[PDB]
């Protein structure tokens, strides 16, 4: 297999593409909600409209007239109370996910923090090691030492 | 238009409720304050 | 017409969802494979060394 | 979506209920504690 | 200034407010720390040899 320490690198790598790839994500999710929110105030302005019609209809005397004018809103309103309901549960997932992504990104950033320092650490191991490796070569080891070479000629 | 304004909101998070009642509530010192020192200026 | 448009008004709603969640499993996934596990995660082979 | 969202509990156990108090007993003292001190602190 | 001309409801939010980038404070101070204890000891080293 590769070097580890290269998939360290790498590994991360492919983490930054998921949180924009999350990021684009949820954009499109907060996208929608308003297109609905903005369907909602258009339709109950429709309403509105008939109540300001409503109004006028039962004014004079004309109260026959209103009732059909209610009788026409109630569908409108069919519509404002269903997709009201629907909004605002709409609005508990966008804010339970929005938590998520801040909670993902101080992870990552605290997990790629430490990867440098144990990098780091992994350096000065196998420079600890091949430092003093090659050191008992010449005289500090006992037997095989290359320096006792020089006084058995 | 509601695709890339949702990203401005992503780049850049509004001001919270919190923070929106500093610069109304601290404001409405840094007015009332400022003024008073004023007002007890002149007088 | 009425019942289509709502019909296609939820088909992005939960295509984002579905794109949260393949966001959720994939982002965490990987995130175990450093040092979260308590064994076979990449981490303790540093210190092995 | 209860499938992936199943290994999320798996691979990251959530809160528990014990510790789940705790960020809310100690926090309620980290509040009260803290504020305790910036309480006197004023006074 | 929070709690100051009697709006201690607002403090109470702020202090809320600050004990998460306290916790940060406390974990990243704690780190910091001990990462001394490996700098010092490595210089040491290089040092003797």
């Amino acid at each position: 297999q590769e070097a580890p320490e290269d998939l360290l690198e790498r590994l991360l790598g492919e983490m930054e593409l998921e949180l924009i790839e999350l990021r684009r994500a949820l954009a499109q999710t907060i996208a929608t909600f308003k297109s609905t929110e903005r369907q909602r105030d258009a339709q109950q302005l429709i309403a509105q409209r008939w109540y300001e019609k409503a109004q006028a209809a039962l004014d004079r005397g004309n109260e026959q007239l209103a009732r059909e004018a209610l009788g026409q809103r109630q569908s409108y309103q069919s519509h404002t109370e269903a997709l009201g309901k629907s909004l605002g549960e709409q609005r508990a997932l966008v804010e339970q996910v929005r938590g998520q992504l801040q909670k993902l990104e101080r992870k990552y950033l605290e997990l790629k923090s430490q990867k440098n320092l144990y990098l780091a650490r992994l350096k000065s191991a196998i420079a600890a090691q091949k430092i003093e490796e090659i050191a008992g070569n010449l005289d500090n080891a006992s037997a095989s030492s290359l320096f006792e070479r020089i006084e058995t000629k | 238009i509601l695709e890339l304004e949702a990203e401005r909101e992503l780049l850049n998070p509004p001001p919270s409720p919190l923070d929106k009642k500093f610069e109304q509530w601290e404001e409405q010192q840094a007015v009332e304050a400022t003024l008073a020192a004023m007002k007890a200026r002149r007088s």
